[PDB]
């Protein structure tokens, strides 16, 4: 039941601009993992920054995050959006994305918590 | 007897051959109901041990210790899912009786001060995971079982406590 995370979308961007960043998950029950969107910056442990359920209908962000990031989710293409609005010079880091197996497609609930499969992380940073 | 009278016990016969039937498939869909019964009966256990052990029901079949829903299968039962520390029943939508097709019950428990309380029946919803309380899940399409299918034994209300 391995699972494969691909993150994609990162890159350079100004002050107050607008990024978005796309999670692919391939495997054989991708629609069953809730997807967690952690950040990592340099001198700082790594840390959650956004975390969807399985249903999709329940989503959390962190308290320094909240109110302008949104995350959704496409079962169609089996990717998970992450858009970031007035990016501030505090987020450059590296963004990953986890699944964390939540053993029901109409899982409600998502948390920072033990991740099952883990992405290699997109480097995001604004200057 | 005469020729009038074997048409009469002919007439009789045909009407015995054509007799209406009971609501026999009412009993046939409780009979494969109980299967989903057995089956979220088996994951009271696991819910109930998480539940008393971290004072929250338990969200999903992850930290229920449950295995995956679609994995939870029987010959008339297609899923067996948990929300929140309910534990909800969806059985197959073919080979099963056509008053039971892709139909859901519920097994849902309140926590008494001296007990917990099982309640089987309609499909309920929790809200949150320390909610304390129940309620009917959502009109949407025909996935209530009707209660015609659930045993007497079986059909607890969402506001019964
Ligand atoms: C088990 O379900 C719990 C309801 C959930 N708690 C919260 C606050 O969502 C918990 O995260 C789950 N545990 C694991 C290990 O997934
Ligand atoms: O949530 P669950 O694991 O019961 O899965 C729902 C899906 O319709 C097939 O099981």
């Amino acid at each position: 039941a391995q699972l494969q995370l691909v993150e994609s979308g990162g890159g350079l961007v100004q002050p107050g601009g607008s990024l978005r960043l796309s999670c692919a998950s391939s495997g054989f029950r991708s629609d069953y993992y809730a997807i967690v969107w952690f950040r990592q910056a340099p001198g700082k442990e790594r840390e959650g920054v956004s975390c969807i359920s399985t249903s999709g209908k329940t989503t959390i962000y962190a308290d320094s995050v909240k109110g302008r990031f949104t995350i959704s989710r496409d079962n169609a293409k089996n990717t998970v959006y992450l858009q970031m609005n007035s990016l501030k010079p505090e987020d450059t880091a590296v963004y990953y994305c986890a699944a964390d197996f939540r053993g029901s497609r109409l899982s409600d609930v998502c948390s920072y918590s033990s991740m099952d499969y883990w992405g290699k992380g997109t480097l995001a940073t604004v200057s | 007897f005469t020729l009038i009278e074997l048409m009469i016990v002919i007439a009789i016969v045909g009407i015995l051959a054509a007799v209406a039937l009971p609501a026999y498939q009412d009993y046939t869909a409780r009979a494969q109901v109980s299967e989903a019964i057995l089956l979220a009966e088996g994951q009271k256990s696991a819910v109930t041990e998480y539940y008393l052990n971290h004072g929250e029901w338990p969200g999903d079949n992850s930290s229920a210790g449950v295995a995956t829903s679609a994995d939870i299968k029987g010959k008339y039962v297609q899923s067996v899912t948990v929300a929140n520390g309910v534990i909800t029943a969806q059985m197959a939508s073919s080979n099963v009786n056509n008053e039971i097709k892709s139909k859901k019950l519920s097994l849902w428990a309140k926590r008494q001060n001296g007990s917990v309380k099982w309640f089987c029946g309609q499909p309920v919803t929790r809200t949150t995971a320390t909610a304390t309380d129940v309620a009917a899940a959502n009109g949407k399409t025909d996935d209530k079982i009707n209660t015609k299918h659930l045993p007497s034994t079986c059909r607890d209300d969402s506001s019964a406590s």
